[PDB]
RNA sequence: UGGGCUACACACGUGCUACAAUGGGAAGUACAACGAGUCGCUAGACCGCGAGGUCAUGCAAAUCUCUUAAAGCUUCUCUCAGUUCGGAUUGCAGGCUGCAACUCGCCUGCAUGAAGCCGGAAUCGCUAGUAAUCGCGGAUCAGCACGCCGCGGUGAAUACGUUC
RNA sequence: GCGGUCGCCUCCUAAAAGGUAACGGAGGCGCCCAAAGGUUCCCUCAGAAUGGUUGGAAAUCAUUCGAAGAGUGUAAAGGCA
């Protein structure tokens, strides 16, 4: 995985609008297209809609989530069966 | 006969304390033990249940009662009276030194043990445990056996409430989860 | 109780190896080795891995770490 | 036995070990070196302190059932959360990348020709 | 910018690993060739179980490095077991490259331990340093090959004959 | 004529004794058991609820409820705890 030295990562626009949310009661959607990100401790509570490819798909963040990829709630192909 | 002295000594006072009890008879005790080894298996082949008799047998120091399906049934193949399952009954002496060995040896032995079920009570203080899977018990060698079977151990006892019982069990020892 | 039927059985020590401790009950098993016990007498004794008073449950005290939460996780492991 | 696993009696006390649930080669050879038991001796041979010091060795680690649920509760949480791997886990697919439009056998199981 | 070309009830091509004892594991010891290298090949030392990391050294190279090759040979162990075979799958923890490894890289460690017991009809390559087998290097290439190109090590059986 | 039936047992018809017909309404029999007979002793069911490993509606086990709702070789009626 990631070398650990590199810390996580997370993009810099992003990591700001949970910045500018962060002293929020009522926290709104953020939209994204940086499914790279990480998901940090300080994003729990948020809701963020993280585009699949063609839509912003919203996923709300819990605490378990973090560590993760914000792709990982994502799924990009849409498969019902043959 | 160490289980009895802690019935006799510690346990009869406690539960007549907690329970208020007029009169020392009203003191619950394990009347019976009766361990049951459901065997449907010996009608495809009755060596199964030859082997669990046997089992049985190592593990209560007594020969079991070999039971019968007493109605007959489609799925289970029957023409009534065939010999599916075994039971055996302990008293006295008996019963305290197995639930002694269940208490102190032989649970501990269970895999990945947590306790056992504080629901599985029938209501009316008598208690039943289903063991899923034998050679907890030391007798049982570990190798002899082929398939292994479970059992269902109920423990009746003169209590009137479920709360009576339990408190019973567990100041005998039973690792209620 | 009926005589020439059931299995022998007779009285036996058996001791929970992890901590030595040790008590009489009786059981069908034997050994070939045997041991003193009090009030003057000799049973077999047979050998035990674990018992109340060794079996993590019995005894109450755990052995792991009861999991970690994730954000404990992460902050251990960036050293956030 | 140690674990509550009959290890197989006659085989050398390390290829026994293995049979523990968590307990690879590497594992066995650590606790062996640990507790100061030579490899080769079968483990029908042991002397009941040589077994104590295995005991509780290996109790030092985990192992078996709780290995299982801790394993087991990863797996959940990742599909409760619902993750790519989550669902991967759910539906028996490949979770680690592999190409799925030939093989990845593993994990859908026996194909069904039709 | 993001996703897809990496999908997945299935069908078919080409390969890799196997199904074990002519083997697995452990330890010791020996013999190549073709090629590549400047911000690249990197010595030696130290750290780390390993991937690798740090310091640092020679070399634009018959000079230094990649590069002490693997099969091989000498001992020890294992004893026919779906196993000390197998290495799929998965969990955890890591190393790198890159701004970035979820879709969707490779590699390492611990754990796990899948099908698989030599394969129906059918079908493929090969007449000698060939097949089989064993490694080594290179191109593309930040990183990513069981594929391709090339190199050498060991190294056989068979050909009566042209009816089909 | 064709079809059906022909002997024996049970119920309804059958009109509260008995008996009573129809090509009236329903079923059985042409055996079985060496115990499924006699006696002495002993025992009481069917289901339901709850609890319990394999085990599921339902196999075996335990407790309570449970007067017959079972069983009585073989049809029915009567009778039998
Ligand atoms: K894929
Ligand atoms: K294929
Ligand atoms: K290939
Ligand atoms: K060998
Ligand atoms: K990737
Ligand atoms: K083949
Ligand atoms: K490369
Ligand atoms: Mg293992
Ligand atoms: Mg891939
Ligand atoms: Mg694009
Ligand atoms: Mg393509
Ligand atoms: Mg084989
Ligand atoms: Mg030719
Ligand atoms: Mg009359
Ligand atoms: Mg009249
Ligand atoms: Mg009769």
């Amino acid at each position: 995985g990631r070398s650990l030295k590199k810390g996580p990562f997370v993009d810099d626009h992003l990591m700001k609008k949970v910045e500018a949310q962060q002293g929020a009661e009522k926290k709104k959607v953020i939209k994204t297209w940086s499914r790279r990100s990480t998901i940090f401790p300080s994003f729990v509570g948020f809701t963020i809609a993280v585009y699949d490819g063609r839509k912003h798909v919203p996923v709300y963040i819990q605490e378990d989530m973090v560590g993760h990829k914000l792709g990982e709630f994502a799924p990009t192909r849409t498969y019902r069966g043959h | 006969n160490r289980l009895k002295e802690k019935y006799i000594k510690e346990v009869t006072p406690s539960l007549v304390e907690k329970f208020n009890y007029s009169s020392v008879m009203q003191t619950p005790k394990v009347d019976k033990i009766v361990i049951n080894m459901g065997v449907g298996d010996a009608v495809s082949n009755a060596k199964n249940l030859d082997k669990a008799v046997e089992e049985l047998a190592l593990i209560t120091g007594q020969k079991p009662l070999i039971t019968k399906a007493k109605k007959s049934i489609a799925g289970f193949r029957l023409r009534e009276g065939m010999p599916i399952g075994a039971k055996v009954t302990l008293r006295g002496e008996r019963m305290y030194e197995f639930l002694d060995k269940l208490v102190t040896v032989s649970l501990p032995r269970v895999r990945d043990f947590h306790g056992v079920s504080k629901k599985a009570f029938d209501g009316r203080g008598n208690y039943t445990l289903g063991i899923k899977e034998q050679l907890i018990f030391p007798e049982v060698d570990y190798d002899l056996v082929d398939k292994v079977r479970g059992m269902d151990i109920v423990i009746v006892t003169t209590a009137n409430t479920d709360e009576e019982s339990r408190e019973l069990l567990a100041q005998l020892g039973m690792p209620f989860q | 109780m009926k005589q020439d039927i059931h299995p022998n059985y007779q009285p036996v020590v058996f001791m929970d190896s992890t901590t030595g401790f040790k008590f009489l009950s009786g059981s069908t098993k034997g050994s070939s080795e045997t041991v003193e016990w009090e009030d003057g007498n000799t049973y077999p004794l047979l050998r035990v891995e674990v018992t109340s008073d060794s079996h993590p449950f019995y005894t109450g005290r755990q052995k792991f770490t009861q999991a970690d939460g994730r954000v404990d996780r992460f902050n251990k492991k960036y050293g956030l | 036995r140690i674990a509550g696993v009959d290890i197989p009696r006659d085989k050398r006390v390390v290829v026994s070990l293995t049979y523990i649930y968590g307990i690879g080669n590497t594992t066995a050879k650590k606790v062996l070196a640990n507790v100061g038991v030579s490899e080769d001796v079968r483990v029908r041979d042991l002397t009941n302190e040589q077994t104590d010091a295995i005991r509780a060795e290996i109790d030092k680690l985990k192992v078996e059932g709780d290995l299982r649920r801790e394993v087991n509760l990863n797996i959940k949480r990742l599909m409760e959360i619902g993750s790519y791997r989550g669902i991967r886990h759910r539906r028996g697919l490949p979770t680690r990348g592999q190409n799925t439009k030939n093989n990845a056998r593993t994990r859908k199981g026996p194909t069904k020709t039709v």
